[PDB]
RNA sequence: ACCCACUCCCCGGCGCCGCUCGUGGGGGGCCCAAGUCCUUCUGAUCGAGGCCCAGCCCGUGGACGGUGUGAGGCCGGUAGCGGCCCCGGCGCCGGGCUCGGGUCUUCCCGGAGUCGGGUUGCUUGGGAAUGCAGCCCAAAGCGGGUGGUAAACUCCAUCUAAGGCUAAAUACCGGCACGAGACCGAUAGUCAACAAGUACCGUAAGGGAAAGUUGAAAAGAACUUUGAAGAGAGAGUUCAAGAGGGCGUGAAACCGUUAAGAGGUAAACGGGUGGGGUCCGCGCAGUCCGCCCGGAGGAUUCAACCCGGCGGCGGGUCCGGCCGUGUCGGCGGCCCGGCGGAUCUUUCCCGCCCCCGGGGUCGGCGGGGGACCGUCCCCCGGACCGGCGACCGGCCGCCGC
RNA sequence: CGGCUACCCACCCGACCCGUCUUGAAACACGGACCAAGGAGUCUAACACGUGCGCGAGUCGGGGGCUCGCACGAAAGCCGCCGUGGCGCAAUGAAGGUGAAGGCCGGCGCGCUCGCCGGCCGAGGUGGGAUCCCGAGGCCUCUCCAGUCCGCCGAGGGGCA
């Protein structure tokens, strides 16, 4: 959330819940136990402030002075489409799926 | 992004049980028990699964809709087949042969459907 | 959840302060709930136990609907005694059995000048 | 003791050091105490700003830092006299005074008296009764603000002369050189020797 | 890269008429190793010292 | 990480990775840099030449502020000012040169490196090297001395 | 008592880990494989109005 | 001491109303919500649910005690929650002191057996001696100290020592209270979880231990019998005495008994068999499973095909629309759009400054305003992917109803 | 009926009692009567190398400050005219100090064991050097015609580290 108006009181008694602010994002609360992918529930303003707090690849962040979004290594992280694309298989080798086991 | 998600789910993920020398993935939408990339049902854009019906007879088939992604409310379409031992076995085979829709794991789905029908018979 | 930085959550400290509590705190600890028809009458939830009030066991081995009366409040043992809740010894003599006041529900209270004041104070605080 | 290859080390652990080791386990508590003290002082002195006493313009002494300017302790008595306010009243006004500092440059004297005049013009004080002069009818609704942060009126942020661009003159190609600095150093080194030589030459005449 | 639109849901559960675009932070490189390293090295900051 | 250290895999070995013939004695060779001139002279002369003795004259009460003189090179002389200055000078509207003051950046002496652009500059510094002074004038620049 | 308890991490690496966790929380597979029950959730990033 | 133009205030008690930032400090008591149905258990806090508004409260789901494993049974916890008592300041009604600023004229202006030097010790990183001390020598007022290499000549910079007071950020293993723990869990942790600096030891300084667990509740075994008693046989309480007064659980070394086996080269041990015994699985001439087909008898709806019809898949038109990547364009959101730039505009402004109130840019300083630059906001026109961004219209081919 | 084994017994063969000092241990060399619990390469500072991560001629807020009083908060978030500062970007002398651009073309002064001028790109050359580029030549149904179709290579060139 952002701009608290009493939401801590309403969410302070439910077990297993976690209260987090956009201006103060904690890794210990976002990825507990060292595993990513925790279910999140956002607000309209909390979701609109992310573009200004971290910035995009075109413009840097406005809240943070000298911070930019991390660089992206593999532009296409799907190995299946790359291996099955015609440009890759255009100059490949024969499969040669023969076993050639030991002969007595 | 199937391989990117598999590089995270292959370990350090829930549902995984490897107490003995064998490992099991145990997803709610999965045909076999092996923790593999070709059989994981949470990371692909197209996934087929079979399940025993909740009423006590028949087989429910869950298919990944692929129309709206990142929307797990309607991301899976569930149908119910309650026929003889061969009509369901042929309908499930057609459901994967006629449409492309992940042509592999067809035999896996068929074997799981036959195995759950064997248990539904008594 | 606890928020006052002056009250502790230590199990050992809580157990120590409960087992070595003074006599004026033991009487507050040994409190018993009131019956349903009396709770709506007095607008109070619980009330400490005294020697004259009647009470009815709700849980334990000597539980039932038989109305009883307390005869001793053993503050040292955090227990009360009832004249009808008793047991036979080896030689056959009777002896009272101890039941915790939290496991018993009150049905009658001694209308004392201080008891009425405590009741009205609790009612006005519950508002 | 030594090994195949490594930097020779001289650790200063020969003394009995374990009985005097300062661990900073009370650092968050100390920071919290300092923050609470700052907040309490600001709340008690609310009409006055935090770090109330205005500090003058101060140049660094050493040649390593004499290019930048920084804050200081107090204004000099000469600066107070050019400003025209009494020495003892500046303390209760909110002007820190440093009687030990002297003034050697009018370039800094004018800057300091200008800073003092700006502070005096921006200053607005509260009276006991409206019978005191040098004030207004309404005090700008608590002066639009009660307390200031990081400097009373203005920090010591550095300014720089622009000197954007200009046309090169004719003799600039042969105006200065490394030989100029070399000759300057040689003259500074052999100044007195030449004087003594001229003296002993005029002695013979 | 593609950044689709995400509809907003009202307090009653249905989707509201408004719609907001997906921020660029959700397309950042997913690095479980970096997350684990940061978590391991940051969880050691809140612990209290113990000694004989 | 004790579970990742070596002492865990050394359990069961009596010598604990230190040998049966020569045990791990407490400082068998000496404490610290013991015997730097004898029975360690081979190592001290093979890996640390010049360690023993005094060389230069002593300077009592040396202050690191007097000898403070950072150096800037000609290849970095253009990294101090903004980029638009270089293109505005390269436009060459007339015989005007941009002024690059290194005192603002924090350098007092300018040292010589090659490959200067063909644009005239006006440099202001406290000290100049001979090579740099000739190389900036061979392009049409000017050197200004400050204090 | 003077053991090295705390470990400092670069702010850039901290922000990298935060963006990595935020990007991983937007994928349904990574959050389903953690243990959360998101089978009936309409949209994975649940963006609600400011009334809450 | 004249001249000039000014200031009516401050400091110490006494009675009171309203507050002081967590809504000043201390103390006592109080304040939400199941103990309802069914079933295990000695005992319940266990076990599924409480109509379509999810049995009730929650700013109170931390913890403890209660016959076990409690958010709701009981102190307690949340709450700028309430009411009561005690202490300290902020505003107002008697009393005692009470001329500041500038120019000019006149006068005054300073700490001694101390600095310093010689010498001898200690100390310092301080070296021709940093500081301190003992002895001796022991001053000046344009003076004295310092200027990191001793000495002479000259100049320069800074200070006024041999008199004193003062809160601040700083430290705290003792003391009085409090909170917390990725620490220890009774040979561990302080020596000391318990009648521990106790018992005990040495004349004394001093040394210094071991030692937790019945049971939910003593409900601690009535009574009969044997024995003088210790003890035991019945009986009795408890779910349990296989928990019987250093008694939870109850290992090894060792010992007793019962059962089996063996015995002249001490016992033990590895490789390979045989015999006996406990136990395990099977019921031992009698037990293998699933698929297809040809036959022997009965009952059922569907499947072929068509129709109604929903749900998903695939591409063609990218069709009415969505956005991504680039180039111009409305110079338009520049004043009813944001950043940065040692890129500019002294014929822009404000406050200073030079020369002759005013004039002269003749030049410079700080702030503000605006022109060009590289990154962002809307519609039209088109360039590429229509790809993990998606809808409709039409089609082939699927599934269930 | 089948059953290896942590049950017992017997025969055949082999079989000296473990640990460390030692060239040499079963030794007439040392320690061990037996059993249960405890028991020994830790932590801090500094250095060197290697590896993982983030940024990159820059890097680092560990020191302080800011937001709201907080169980988790002795955490986490931010400073942006807080980068003061440490390391690296420059080395060489005891010091005063100094302090890193080459190559091609033409001309003139005796193109002189000879400097300067003008134009250009701009960190030299040789021998090796992964990789890359060009490439004679031939390799696919009856034929002169082709762009893909089958598909390697003699030699040569610029040449990472
Ligand atoms: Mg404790
Ligand atoms: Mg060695
Ligand atoms: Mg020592
Ligand atoms: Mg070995
Ligand atoms: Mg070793
Ligand atoms: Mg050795
Ligand atoms: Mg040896
Ligand atoms: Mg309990
Ligand atoms: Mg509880
Ligand atoms: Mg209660
Ligand atoms: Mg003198
Ligand atoms: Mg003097
Ligand atoms: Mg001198
Ligand atoms: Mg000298
Ligand atoms: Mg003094
Ligand atoms: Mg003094
Ligand atoms: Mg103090
Ligand atoms: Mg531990
Ligand atoms: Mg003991
Ligand atoms: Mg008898
Ligand atoms: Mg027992
Ligand atoms: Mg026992
Ligand atoms: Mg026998
Ligand atoms: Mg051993
Ligand atoms: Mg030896
Ligand atoms: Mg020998
Ligand atoms: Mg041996
Ligand atoms: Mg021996
Ligand atoms: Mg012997
Ligand atoms: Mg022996
Ligand atoms: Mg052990
Ligand atoms: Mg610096």
């Amino acid at each position: 959330y952002n701009e608290d108006n009493g939401i801590i009181k309403a969410f302070r008694n439910i077990p297993g819940i976690t209260l987090l602010n956009v201006s103060k994002l904690n890794i210990l609360k976002l990825a507990p136990g060292g595993h990513v992918g925790r279910f999140c529930i956002w607000t309209e303003s909390a979701f609109r402030k992310l573009d200004e707090l971290y910035g995009t690849w075109r413009k840097a962040a406005s809240l943070k002075s000298n911070y930019n979004l991390p660089m992206h290594k593999m532009m296409n992280t799907d190995l299946s489409r790359i291996l099955k694309s015609p440009e890759i298989q255009r100059a490949l080798r024969a499969p040669r799926k023969k076993i050639h086991r030991r002969v007595l | 992004s199937a391989h990117l998600q598999w590089m995270v789910v292959r370990n350090c993920s829930s549902f995984l049980i490897k107490r003995n020398k064998q490992t099991y993935s145990t997803e709610p939408n999965n045909l076999k028990a092996r923790n593999s990339f070709r059989y994981n049902g949470l990371i692909h854009r197209k996934t087929v699964g079979v399940e025993p019906a909740a009423d006590g007879k028949g087989v429910v088939v869950v298919m990944k809709r692929r129309s709206g992604q990142r929307k797990p409310a309607t991301s899976y379409v569930r149908t119910t087949i309650n026929k003889n031992a061969r009509a369901t076995l042929s309908s499930i085979r057609h459901m994967i042969r006629k449409n492309k829709y992940r042509p592999d794991l067809r035999m896996a789905a068929i074997r799981r459907a036959s195995a759950i029908l064997r248990s539904q018979k008594p | 959840m606890k928020f006052n930085p002056f009250v502790t959550s230590d199990r050992s400290k809580n157990r120590k302060r409960h087992f070595n509590a003074p006599s004026h705190i033991r009487r507050k600890i040994m409190s018993s709930p009131l019956s349903k028809e009396l709770r709506q009458k007095y607008n109070v939830r619980s009330m400490p136990i005294r020697k004259d009030d009647e009470v009815q066991v709700v849980r334990g081995h000597y539980k039932g609907q038989q109305i009883g009366k307390v005869v001793q409040v053993y503050r040292k043992k955090y227990v009360i005694y009832i004249e009808r809740v008793q047991r036979e010894k080896a030689n056959g003599t009777t002896v009272h059995v101890g039941i915790h006041p939290s496991k018993v529900v009150i049905t009658r209270l001694k209308l004392d000048k201080d008891r009425k004041k405590i009741l009205e104070r609790k009612a006005k605080s519950r508002q | 003791a030594p090994s195949r290859n490594g930097m020779i080390l001289k650790p200063h652990f020969h003394k009995d050091w374990q009985q005097r080791v300062d661990t900073w386990f009370n650092q968050p508590a100390r920071k919290i105490r300092r923050r609470k003290a700052r907040q309490a002082k600001a709340r008690r002195i609310a009409p006055r700003p935090a770090s109330g006493p205005i500090r003058p313009i101060v140049r660094c002494p050493t040649v390593r830092y004499h290019t930048k300017v920084r804050a200081g302790r107090g204004f000099s008595l000469e600066e107070l006299r050019v400003a025209g306010i009494h020495k003892k009243v500046a303390r209760t006004i909110g002007i820190s005074v440093d009687p030990r500092r002297r003034n050697k440059s009018t370039e800094s004297l004018q800057a300091n008296v200008q800073r003092l005049k700006e502070y005096r013009s921006k200053l607005i004080l509260f009276p006991r009764k409206p019978s005191a002069p040098k004030k207004g009818d309404s005090s700008a609704e608590e002066l639009k603000l009660a307390t200031q942060l990081t400097g009373p009126v203005m920090p010591i942020r550095n300014v720089y002369k622009k000197e954007k661009a200009r046309v090169i003159t004719e003799e600039e190609k042969n105006f200065k050189a490394f030989a100029s600095l070399r000759m300057a150093r040689a003259n500074a080194r052999l100044f007195g020797i030449r004087a003594k030589r001229a003296k002993e030459a005029a002695e013979q005449d | 890269c593609a950044r689709p639109l995400i509809s907003v849901y009202s307090e009653k559960g249905e989707s509201s008429g408004k719609n907001v675009t997906l921020p660029a932070v959700f397309k950042a490189p997913i690095r479980p190793d970096i997350v684990n390293f940061v978590h391991t090295n940051l969880r050691k900051n809140n612990r209290q010292p113990y000694a004989v | 990480p004790s579970r990742l250290r070596k002492t865990r895999k050394l359990r069961g070995h009596v010598s604990h990775g230190h040998g049966r013939i020569g045990k791990h004695r407490k400082h068998p060779g000496g404490r610290g840099n013991a015997g730097g001139m004898h029975h360690h002279r081979i190592n001290f002369d093979k890996y640390h030449p010049g360690y023993f003795g005094k060389v230069g004259m002593r300077h009592y009460h040396l202050k690191r502020n007097q000898s403070f003189c950072p150096t800037v090179n000609l290849d970095k002389l253009w990294t101090l000012v903004s980029e638009q200055t270089r293109v505005n000078a390269a436009k060459n509207k007339t015989g005007v040169a941009p002024i690059i003051d290194v005192v603002r950046s924090g350098y007092y002496k300018v040292l010589g490196k090659g490959k200067l652009p063909k644009q005239p500059v006006i440099v202001k510094a406290k000290f100049f090297s001979r090579r740099a002074e000739e190389k900036i004038k061979g392009v049409g620049g000017a050197c200004v001395l400050v204090a | 008592t003077w053991r090295r308890w705390h470990r400092r991490v670069n702010t850039t690496q901290k922000r990298y880990a935060i963006c990595s966790a935020l990007a991983a929380s937007a994928l349904p597979a990574l959050v389903m494989s953690k243990g959360h029950r998101i089978e009936e959730v309409p949209e994975l990033p649940l963006v609600v109005e400011d009334k809450v």
